[PDB]
DNA sequence: ATAAAATCACCCGCACAGATTTTTTAAAACGCGCCACGGGATTTTTAAACCGGTATTTAACGGTGTATGAATCCCGTTTTATCTTCCTTTCACTTTCTTTCTCCAGT
DNA sequence: ACTGGAGAAAGAAAGTGAAAGGAAGATAAAACGGGATTCATACACCGTTAAATACCGGTTTAAAAATCCCGTGGCGCGTTTTAAAAAATCTGTGCGGGTGATTTTAT
């Protein structure tokens, strides 16, 4: 993800291009909307999806008195924009687990 | 089950009706999200010509369609000026059952909402049935 | 009786976000006591008003060239007025269980 | 006449479908407050001068500062309460192969 700043008005938005492995996009959007509704994350005004044949595109707009980087870090910490993967390599060798 | 669009002007919006969830997903994955919406259905619909008014009201698919259209029913609060899409397109399968469902939908629209048909807000789509490849 | 289209419960490991639940800690409080501080009555000293005079220092006034205050037009923000709702409640009705009253065949 | 089984009556307790209503939610209309323009108009900066004020030398005197005695309430100590914050412990949930089940329409 990244932050784009308007040349004239100075408003800034967040654009998401890719998502982690084994993540549902609709559930992520619903979770973000639910977090915004209960006032647990501050600095979000608009939220919509614009993915098309070109590629994934998620648009998030911030308020007038907020910093985009802080909101992005909070989204990293609270939502599924970052996930943990536990590696555990087990396979059958000569008919035995190892 | 509705996949609404983003355009707010009703004169620049379209609505598609499909038979089921498989066709609904296939259409959703290949639409234009800006000014196109998809609304699935469930099998064959009730025949309102042989049914009663209370029986029609008690149905579920008819209620969902009425809610999606947002014009009202019963010709008492039914206002034809509250229509939310100025283009309604019927898109069923290319076999005979699609023709049967099309006849049922036409019967419903003509018997219950004549003004929509009179103004010209109903369209019919023509998907293909065969694909031939040589070389 | 042939066709069209749909929906839900549980088992097995593992990692993490969120919701109770103890456990510890700093603030507020109460009782007792003592001495630091302020009131009252003398001595002492000095800050400012008053007469001069002189020597500066400021404010009111007359030209130019801007920066801003009131007015207009919008759009996100928050308030307030206004609809539907699920649990509490009884209550007349219905149902279902328990005891009693005969019949009644047999000897 | 008497006995014991069985069926039918009658009576009392539990489950039931329907009930205002009210706090608890939910959804729209309205009043609000914060930016983009547009200037005319009042405000900022620069030379001139009469006048108002600051300053020095020497009194003075009435008022405030300094000093001593004492008698208290306002801080200080030790020991309890009590919210508040932190650490610890439970609760859900989804990933992918398996077991078994549900519903509505047309003729």
């Amino acid at each position: 993800a990244e932050v784009e700043v308007d040349a004239k008005t100075g408003r800034e938005t967040i654009i998401v291009h890719e998502i982690p492995y084994q993540v549902n996009k609709a559930r992520l959007i619903e979770k973000i909307a639910e977090l915004v509704k209960e006032k647990r994350v501050e600095g979000i005004s608009a939220l919509r999806d614009e993915s098309d044949k070109d590629g994934m595109r998620i648009v998030i707009e911030v308020k007038r008195d907020a910093v985009g980087e802080v909101v992005l870090n909070n989204l990293y910490s609270q939502t599924q924009l970052q996930v943990s993967f536990g590696i555990n390599m087990v396979a059958l060798h000569h008919g035995q687990p190892k | 089950k509705l996949a609404d669009c983003q355009e707010r002007d009703p004169a620049l919006s379209e609505l598609y009706l499909v038979e089921g969830d498989s066709a609904g997903g296939s259409a959703k994955q290949g639409r234009n999200r800006k000014n196109q919406a998809i609304l699935p259905l469930k099998g064959k619909i009730l025949n309102v010509e042989k049914a009663r008014f209370d029986k029609m009201l008690s149905s579920q698919e008819v209620a969902t369609l009425i809610t999606a259209l947002g014009c009202g029913i019963g010709r008492d609060e039914y206002n034809p000026d509250k229509l939310r899409y100025h283009s309604i397109i019927i898109m069923t399968d290319a076999d005979v059952d699609g023709s049967h469902i099309r006849t049922l939908l036409l019967t419903f629209f003509y018997r219950q909402m004549p003004e929509i048909v009179e103004r010209g807000h109903v369209y019919i789509a023509q998907p293909p049935l065969y694909k031939v490849k040589k070389g």
